[PDB]
């Protein structure tokens, strides 16, 4: 089937429009401190799937990376526990800095994809 | 319910509290 | 990133000790008085992977 | 296209290197410290056919044990162990951490301490009289005399217990106490005994040991080579990005 | 959910006192570790400084 | 006490790493508003038929 | 056989053990 493109495609580019959202906002929180209610922010992540034989990618679910906190000392602060050890978010920035490049490659990639599939299907569309 | 799907029910406002209250 | 708040926590414990070092030497003169002497102590440390 | 990745994580393992390095710098003047090591593993990938991948991740094997110089500071309670000396204090669970801060201090009950965890010696918990003048011996006896007391009423109140370790069968702990290895622990008793060669002194304290040509040299090495991997991270993303073109009618 | 924006914020200042100079003027004062001098703002409100 | 009076209380190493810190971030981020600009730049191309 | 062909069974897992057992 070259109609199953169309929504192949499109499941693809909502997964890397999401994958590189949630780059975007760890590289943006790379420094935050705490959320509304004093909870440290954690780096988050997607996790892809197949549609099902296979099929297109489908984010099934958003998850917090399970590391520890790099927690810093600053004994002068309210958040801070019992031993003055407050918790800092464990997001790097070479990880994002390449998710991004990749998410971008992906998506200009499955961009080229449905830009060719449905120019022959335009040119099948007035076969003889 | 699965997103990009149709449903009738218009969705819920989108918030983003600084604090909870 | 952790590399910057490991080096300002570094400069702060020398500044410290260049100002406990300041404060014996300036009152030299001061009648009974008692030189100190400060001593630090490292942060705990993160285990990425165990052996 | 994978390429990258391994490009990245080199780069990312050469940033915590440097994070390692830098936290061995900022406590220069600890007493009783121990460097931390470091060094880069390589973990080759076994796939099916052409196994051109081989990644890279940082590791630490432990402490160096090169003792550091010891500064004279006359203080009657300040202990230096010899080159494989350590002292055993309590920790805060109850195991029995290894120490080389000889830096002594005394509570108001004659418990004695070392940053807040109590040192045994051969017994308990060592307790010295309410407050009494402590003098270190030669080989960790400890003498007590009560002050306004004559001189010749100086007496033995307890001995310190110090043990030998190696120091390639020693592991850090997260409060900053070496521990035995399983194996060492294993083969050596779950707790060590005080052997009588080890000889100590007092009035010098010791500091730590950190070189600071080694610290520059491996920064050195690890800002160029995070220099190298960003160029490759551009090239590879500058090729796919143009490949990508094919695809493409 | 994905999306987390960033704002800034100042919790309060901080109390941790600084050095001071020596000027010898007679009526020049310093307050202590938490000390501070009550003065009558320009609304009549009092106020606390340093 | 009286004839002393005291100064204002900034750490210059705070400062500093702070104000690199943030050039740092603000450099970072203006990469990711150019990459995510240049990759959507397409899919109008992607639309255009 | 060639990479790029192609095989009926599917290709074993990969791992990158960090120290060998």
């Amino acid at each position: 089937a070259l109609l199953n493109i169309f929504d192949i495609a499109g499941s693809a580019l909502a997964a890397q429009s999401k994958r590189l959202n949630v780059a975007a906002s760890n590289l943006a929180n790379a420094d935050s401190v705490t959320g509304p209610d004093g909870q440290p922010y954690r780096a988050k992540q997607v996790v892809f799937q197949v549609d099902a034989a296979t099929g297109g990618v489908k984010v099934a679910s958003v998850i917090e990376s399970q590391a520890p906190e790099k927690l810093v000392y600053e004994p002068g602060n309210p958040l801070a526990d019992a031993n003055g050890y407050v918790k800092m978010p464990n997001v790097d920035v070479v990880g994002e800095m390449v998710n991004t490049m990749s998410a971008s490659r992906s998506y200009q990639a499955n961009i080229e994809v449905l830009n060719t599939v449905k120019s022959m299907m335009l040119k099948t569309l007035t076969l003889g | 319910g699965v997103p990009g799907a149709l449903s009738n029910q218009p969705a819920p406002p989108n918030e983003a509290p600084i604090a909870t209250p | 990133i952790s590399s910057l708040w490991i080096a300002k926590t570094g400069l702060d414990a020398q500044q410290t000790n260049m100002d406990v070092i300041a404060n014996n030497l300036a009152n030299v003169s001061t009648n009974g008085f008692k030189r100190q002497r400060a001593v630090f102590e490292d942060l705990l440390y993160q285990t990425i992977r165990q052996p | 296209d994978h390429a990258i990745y391994t490009a990245m994580g080199a780069a990312s393992q050469t940033l915590n290197q440097q994070a390692v390095t830098a936290s061995n710098l900022a406590n220069a003047s600890t007493p009783g410290f121990r460097a931390q090591l470091n060094a880069l593993r390589a973990v080759p990938v076994d796939g099916l056919s052409l196994a051109t991948r081989t990644l890279v991740t940082a590791s630490t094997p432990g402490a160096d044990m090169t003792p550091g110089q010891l500064d004279y500071t006359s203080r009657p309670l300040d202990v230096a162990l010899q080159q494989d000396g350590w002292l055993v204090v309590q920790a805060a669970d109850g195991a029995e951490g290894y120490t080389r801060n000889g830096n002594i201090q005394v509570g108001p009950t004659g418990q004695l301490t070392i940053q807040g965890h109590p040192v045994i010696g051969e017994g308990g918990p060592i307790t010295v009289p309410e407050g009494s003048e402590i003098t270190i011996a030669a080989d960790g006896t400890i003498s007590a005399l009560n002050p306004g007391d004559p001189p010749n009423t100086v007496a033995p109140v307890g001995r310190l217990k110090l043990v030998k370790a190696e120091g390639n069968e020693v592991q850090r702990s997260d409060d900053g106490l070496f521990r035995l290895t399983a194996e060492a622990q294993a083969e050596r008793g779950a707790v060590l005994a005080a052997d009588p060669s080890i000889r100590i002194m007092s009035g010098v304290l010791e500091g730590s040991n950190v070189k600071p040509v080694e610290a520059m040299t491996d920064m050195i090495a690890n800002a160029r080579r995070f220099e190298m991997q960003m160029k490759v991270i551009t090239s590879v993303d500058e090729n796919e990005g143009r490949a990508n073109q094919l695809l493409s009618m």
